[PDB]
């Protein structure tokens, strides 16, 4: 139903830049969430996009080091990240709104490593 | 030329069932609403109805009125919308609405190329809320607007905000004209009612009001005060000068009675004690209980002056003592709420 | 001839399709609004709102309708006003409005030879505009008419006077019963809404106050009120029930006053001046009968106390009193 | 930004215990808190949503009591592979998501 | 069976847009109006209601047939169909055309081509007032209507009858509750305005103010309350208490009256003529208590001025009161 | 059976020319109506006008709807109300009226075997009266209801009441809170005016008011002010400070009872009996208050005079006002 | 009935000046008169119909002013074919004219 | 547009008189018809008024049962008839119709009654 790149391993100043593929249906209707998770930690949001106006929403936290936009032909949505320290090593997950505004698809996800 | 647009929306409409809803034996259809006021309205006490002006915006995926064309965005006439399917939504206590006609029908209707109509109207809602008017005028009390589908099942149509719930009911910045109340926030919520025929959503929206105290301030408590005030002061003239201390107690009582008809004349009748009643009226069993020692006094002068004078004296210490008291209680109780 | 405006007039409407604008694809069409105002019927502070009553006439150009056989200028039936397109504009401040029908729906349609349509309305409109008391009476009051495209975004319509020294004409003559107006102006402006941006027109005229009537009418009580003070200064010292008896009317009087006012006047809840005024003069005859109780209670020590305090109010009051009412005008004009 | 409270921490309950865990939430949120499962090593996947409402495909143990600002997930009979962490989001504003709670059989 | 073909022989090849003879001559439609019955004015808003029977009547050329009726009365229905003339009333609020059962609209049409076309209908007209002579006002309310959309040359109205015999009002139907109707006055005029020249039928109705209520209402407490002020000198100077109650009392009625009459006075920014007696009834007795006063002060220096004083008030204040109010009712009558 | 019904109803709306009256070129066509009064609302004398609600029915033979396959009384659905012809027919002193529409709009249509249709509606009408109150409260109203014709000319329809003595109905159950029913009349006339003679029924019901309610409300505070006033002849002369009181106060609360009547009292400005009564009154004491005026200041002189007119009082002002009052009920009822 | 009166009765005028005819009405006639020239031995036509209003086929020199009771028929250049009697007549009830002005060259 | 009226007649006294007027260019069921008596050197009195649509008539309260105004429509011709002729009554009659707020635009040439 969902589809992410496989993990990734960069050199800590450098973007990196990772994709979302939904399968069997068109994001144009719904949001786009990206949320991630340190080891052993509580979740944390990122931020979600729309597809019909492009509008993107941040967390103040992360604003200025994320970057979210989206392909409807590809059918795709990719976040660049910024430069990256070796802090922000942790699983990346892109999810879809539910019923009730509740986030219930969600990719397999992807690991991000920093490394020199 | 405009003849490619008329085959194109001649060809749109062809075969188009309006008494069918959008994927009927497919998944369910879902309407995303939102709400921009332009102007809270005047709150009436005496009807218990507050009138409300929104910018009703409703939004839904249909699959039949797709197209391939170059526009890509259609902005069409108001008259068109009765021909295309439109999801009725009734305001579950609305005492009486009207939609403005002014010189065309205010309704503005909105196809994409994938088929995501937009369909806004401007209303003008007159709605109910039940009060608690026990602490009265300290009160503050939040007025509910109920609006779900009609004739259609929960299996059928599900109603959903378009942003963020907390930032779907917008106001205007200067709209607000509330002469007297004064709007603090709006909240939003979901929910299911079950009744005899079925399911249906519904979303509800609270407006919080509070009350300004400035004119029940000046208006009433003030009065009463210095009426007490003044009452109690004729208890250091000279028990000799009759004349003069019984016109006093009579123009204190007449005036209290005044200031109770125009206090009742305040608020609509109800099963209720309200706080001004109650300040009013011990106000007045105070401004009474004086005059009755007056009475006592001046009936008691003949038989033993010296304790006549002990009385009028202890009176005198005695009264504005309680009077303050109960004073600070009443309005430290009704304060901290 | 009659049957070639006939087949012309059948000819132009055959074939033509309501549901879009003229220059559905390319550019954004031009319309021109000329108000003129009948009169002005009431203005109510009770409700904040002014009756209004205007003929509202809307000039566009539109290609499908273009003829060049007859030199006339065709001045249609009202009925054909549901078949020809017509731009949807709705005032954006108003309670309730209904064009007149006394013996048809007074709409005017008169098109040109090059396609130059004129539309025109007989409007009655009830708008509501915000109204500030704190300087009552002596106020300023500015009230407005929005008009604005309820369904078009600025990328379709446009919105212009047709001359803005002659777009709104009639003002002149009208003769408000309580008011006066001062000066009106007029104002293009574009709106962002949330679902795009939409072009508006506003006209606003100024409204003053007239204070002459609104004068004579209250502000005299509150000083014949106030002069019974004095003349119970003037009372000699001996006689007590009747100047005692003289303040508690001037208290009773003031507090009549200021109840029948309230049940007079416009009712809000902010504080007014004329509140300030009123209770500025009920606190001078209180402080009046005080201090006549105070004069009464201290007489039986001694009477030169009493008179030196009769003589230092009477030479007291007069001048206190003029001062504040001094800063009272100085204050609120 | 609304603030979540979880609890309790972590707890450890024997196969065919009734067990509570409680949200809290700071601000004002209207029935929609959502409930998510994690096992480890896998995607999170959602069990309430809304208040009181079972995502289909969820056995019927599990319930959920809500309220302005208290929220409440219950299990009945607990099975062996239940065990897993549990997150109580809100997605009244902007999401926000509590600590979390690891459940562990003793 | 022949009534249909002949009905349905004119309606075809028949469009309502266009009036009889576009390109031809113009048109001129007579017109006529019977009051049914005389609304009741009213002075807060300055509005008076009418119910009248509007008849208008234009040659038509393409309507003409030939029958054996030679006069064709029709249902309502039928009106709607063929041109009718859209005739509005300049000033009015807000009318209501009656359809109790069927719409009140008489259609008949004569084997020449004559039409003729009636309607019922209730007019809340507007008229300025001056209230400058109130209560002894004499002023006459406008009602002028004209055509819409369609300039002097092309609609043109006239009188059906002589002008002085048209407008006629039903004896028995005429109801006023306060004025009293006296006379009907018809004109013809051209009004310019933005669009063009258009004519105006107008109609002045006059009315006249009776005046029995007023004369028992506040005029006369008045003068009694001023003899009795008057009396107040007769009283003996001894009983002073009696006589300050004497005093007092004069000025308590006098408010209250005054209170009472400002009630029911309608409000203007002008002083109403009955103001100024007001204003010099109740002066008098603040003299009357002035004089008193005087007195009272005067009477233990010296007894001969007092007397004297007492008796030059009684012998100058009533002729100075007869000699105003016979100014006051000489002037304005 | 259905299908016969269906063809039935098809073949007798086939060819229906509703614009022609039945029976076009020959005799009238006989409409009979019937009326069943509901309620009564309210009657007001402030607008002169009375609301009520009935059940309107009118009956006429009609040959072009007849068939002779069923023998039931076909019911039509309302919406066949306006395919049918149906007779116009507008009440001429109605000010608002409205056809109920709750479900559906209350109409009902009723053929017959014969051809005889029967129409039905539910009709709520604001009906205006004159009504003369110069003997307020104790008068006698004669409200009527004028129903006439407004299309076609006597010479094409007669109306007639389908029974006079059971043609209006539920007339005894009326209950009106303040007045009471009497009598009732039905009357059948014909009516000229300008465009011709046009038929028309009357139904007039008198109204009479309960004398019982007001006199307790208003008489009595003003008689027992008036005879309260008397007491102040056995006062002895001497205390002349006392007897002054009463003077005073009586003729204060006889003026604050006019006000206070005068603001509960529906507001009429003409003169009314009640008006006069008060006044009389009003007269009556400040009679009283001038005769001892005089008495205080002819006192000093000769006492045998005062003795003698407050003997000559004592035995003169009770007989004057039983006089009074017995000429003025007399008068009246 | 309504009667008019016409000033003066006859006046002589030279070519080339201002002349000034007065119409005055008893009763009120709200701008319903009519002017007409008659020749020696010829039917009665129309110059001025209501008030200031031309007639077809009229010259620009005649003008008209009109009031409650008050008319004025002004003439500016005049020739020697402007000669001619004058008449006022009213229409706003059963009409009536005027005694006539007779204007001759001096 | 024009109006044809009959030649002069000469009559004795005692004895009736009857005038015609004839309208070309327009149906006189649309407008009225007016008799205008003039003596020679007075001014103009008017002597009544016909209407065709109804057949009213009025007549000048001096002149009130001394004249009669017929119309025929067929003919479309109005018809004056005088009775108990004097001396005094000898005068020029113009036959007229009204128009454009009561203008009485158009005269007939003229008729003259002679009486001896
Ligand atoms: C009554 O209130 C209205 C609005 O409440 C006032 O309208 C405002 O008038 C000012 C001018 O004094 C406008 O400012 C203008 O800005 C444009 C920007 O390009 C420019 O042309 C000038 O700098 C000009 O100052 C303002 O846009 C307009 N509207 C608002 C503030 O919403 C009005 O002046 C008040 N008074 C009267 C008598 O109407
Ligand atoms: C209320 O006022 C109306 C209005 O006039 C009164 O109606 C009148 O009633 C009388 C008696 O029914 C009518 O007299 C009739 O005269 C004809 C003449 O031929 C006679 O044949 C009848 O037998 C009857 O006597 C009178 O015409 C009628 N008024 C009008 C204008 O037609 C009515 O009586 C008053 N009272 C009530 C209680 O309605
Ligand atoms: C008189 C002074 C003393 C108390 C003052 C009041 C104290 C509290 C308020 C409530 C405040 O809201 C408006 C001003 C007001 C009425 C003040 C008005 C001026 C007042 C009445
Ligand atoms: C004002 C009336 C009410 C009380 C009266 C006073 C009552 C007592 C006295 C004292 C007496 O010595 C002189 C008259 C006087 C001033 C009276 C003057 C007229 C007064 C002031
Ligand atoms: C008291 C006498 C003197 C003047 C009379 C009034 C003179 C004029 C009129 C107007 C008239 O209408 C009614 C009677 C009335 C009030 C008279 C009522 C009896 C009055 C008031
Ligand atoms: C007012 C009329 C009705 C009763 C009349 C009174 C009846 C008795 C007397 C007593 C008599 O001695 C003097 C006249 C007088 C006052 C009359 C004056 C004129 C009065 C007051
Ligand atoms: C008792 C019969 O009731 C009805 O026939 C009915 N008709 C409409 N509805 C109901 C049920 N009902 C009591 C509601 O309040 C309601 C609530 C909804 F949200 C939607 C529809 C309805
Ligand atoms: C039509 O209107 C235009 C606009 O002013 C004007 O110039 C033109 O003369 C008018 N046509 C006629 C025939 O008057
Ligand atoms: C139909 O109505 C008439 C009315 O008089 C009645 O006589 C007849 O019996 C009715 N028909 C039936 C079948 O009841």
């Amino acid at each position: 139903q969902l589809q992410q790149s496989g993990a990734e391993l960069v050199k800590p100043g450098a973007s990196v830049k990772l994709s979302c593929t939904a399968s069997g249906f068109n994001i144009k209707d719904t949001y786009m969430y990206w949320v991630k998770q340190r080891p052993e930690q509580g979740l944390e949001w990122i931020g979600r996009i729309d597809p019909a106006n492009g509008d993107t929403k941040y967390d103040p936290k992360f604003q200025g080091k994320a970057t979210i936009t989206t392909d409807t032909f590809s059918n795709t949505a990719y976040l660049q990240l910024s430069s990256l320290t070796s802090e922000d090593t942790a699983v990346y997950y892109c999810a879809r709104k539910g019923l009730r505004w509740a986030m219930d698809y969600w990719g397999q996800g992807t690991s991000v490593t920093v490394s020199t | 030329n405009t003849t490619v647009f008329t085959r194109i929306l001649d060809r749109l409409l062809d075969g188009y069932d309006n008494r069918l809803r959008p994927g009927l034996g497919e998944r369910v259809t879902e309407v995303k609403t939102d709400i921009f006021v332009t102007s809270f309205g005047p709150v009436s006490d005496h009807d218990m109805e507050y009138t409300i002006d929104v910018f009703f915006r409703q939004s839904w995926k249909d699959e039949r009125l797709k197209f391939k064309g170059p526009m890509t965005v259609l902005r069409l006439n108001n008259l068109m919308a009765s021909k295309i399917w439109t999801p009725d939504t009734f305001f579950h206590n609305g005492k009486k609405s009207v939609a403005h006609n002014m010189t065309m029908p205010n309704k503005l209707l909105r196809i994409t190329e994938d088929g995501t109509l937009l369909y806004t109207m401007r209303l003008t809602v007159r709605a109910e809320c039940p009060m608690h008017l026990e602490d009265f005028p300290m009160d503050a009390h939040a007025c509910p607007l109920k609006f779900g589908s009609y004739a259609y099942t929960r299996a059928e149509v599900v109603y959903e905000w378009t942003r963020e719930p907390a930032r779907s009911v917008v106001v205007a910045e200067d709209g607000s004209r509330l002469n007297q109340y004064d709007l603090l926030g709006q909240t939003v919520d979901s929910g299911i009612v079950q009744s005899s025929t079925g399911e249906y959503v519904v979303m509800t929206t609270h407006f919080h009001l509070k009350r300004k105290i400035g004119y029940f301030v000046i208006q009433t408590y003030l009065p009463c005060i210095m009426t007490v005030i003044l009452s109690q002061v004729s208890f250091w003239l000279n028990r000799e000068s009759v004349p003069a201390r019984t016109v006093f107690g009579v123009t204190t009582v007449l005036t209290m009675t005044t200031l109770s008809i125009s206090a009742r004349n305040s608020l609509p009748k109800v099963a209720y004690a309200t706080a001004m009643d109650w300040f009013i009226a011990v106000c007045y069993a105070f401004v009474f209980s004086a005059l009755i020692e007056f009475a006592t006094v001046n009936y008691f002068t003949k038989s033993q002056p010296a304790r006549a004078a002990k009385i009028d004296r202890l009176s005198r210490i005695a009264f504005p003592l309680l009077f303050g008291i109960f004073n600070l209680v009443y309005w430290a109780t009704y304060l901290n709420r | 001839n009659m049957s070639l405006v006939k087949e012309t007039v059948d000819r132009l409407l055959k074939g033509y399709d309501i549901r879009l604008r003229p220059d559905f694809g390319g550019p954004p069409v031009a319309v021109g609004m000329n108000i003129d105002i009948a009169s002005i019927d009431m203005v109510s502070e009770v409700n904040m709102d002014y009756t209004l009553t205007m003929y509202f006439q809307q000039a566009w150009r539109d290609k499908r309708l273009s003829y060049n056989v007859i030199p006339l200028n065709l001045t249609l039936d009202n009925r054909v006003a549901d078949q020809l397109w017509v731009p949807d504009t709705y005032f954006l401040n108003d309670k309730k409005s209904f064009v007149h029908g006394v013996t048809v729906k007074n709409r005017m349609i008169r098109l040109h030879p090059d396609g130059t349509v004129l539309y025109g309305l007989r409007i009655t409109t009830t708008a509501a505009c915000m109204m500030d008391l704190r300087r009552y009476p002596l106020d300023e009051q500015n009230c407005t008419l929005e008009i604005e495209s309820y369904g078009y975004t600025t990328d379709d319509i446009e919105f212009y006077w047709r001359g803005d020294d002659n777009a709104v004409t009639g003002v002149t003559k009208i003769e408000l019963p309580q008011f006066s107006i001062v000066d009106y102006k007029l104002i293009t402006k574009k709106v962002v809404f949330s679902t795009g941006s939409y072009p508006r027109l506003s006209l606003s005229f100024k409204l003053k106050r007239n204070i002459g009537y609104f004068i004579l009418q209250t502000y005299m009580p509150s000083i014949l009120i106030t002069i019974l003070s004095w003349v119970s200064f003037w009372i000699n010292y001996d006689a007590s029930a009747a100047r005692v008896a003289l303040g508690i009317t001037t208290v009773l009087t003031m507090t009549t006053i200021n109840t029948h006012l309230r049940e007079t006047l416009p009712k809000i809840p902010y504080v007014k001046a004329i509140d300030m005024y009123l209770m500025g003069c009920f606190v001078f005859v209180f402080m009046a009968l005080l201090e006549y109780a105070l004069v009464n209670y201290i007489f039986f020590s001694q009477p030169a106390r009493a008179a030196a305090i009769d003589r230092w109010s009477r030479i007291f009051f007069p001048v206190v009193f003029s001062f504040f009412n001094i800063v009272y005008w100085l204050y609120y004009v | 930004n609304i603030v979540m409270t979880q609890s309790p921490k972590s707890m450890s309950m024997s196969v065919g215990e009734r067990v509570t865990l409680s949200c809290k939430a700071s601000e004002y949120v209207g029935t929609y808190v959502s409930w998510y499962q994690q096992k480890p090593e896998q995607s999170p996947k959602l069990l309430i949503y809304g208040a009181s409402n079972r995502y289909t495909g969820v056995p019927d143990r599990f319930t959920g009591s809500g309220s302005a600002t208290d929220f409440t997930l219950t299990i009945g009979s607990v099975q062996a592979e239940d065990l897993a962490d549990y997150h109580c989001g809100q997605s009244y504003s902007y999401p926000t998501f509590g600590a979390g709670t690891k459940l562990e059989l003793k």
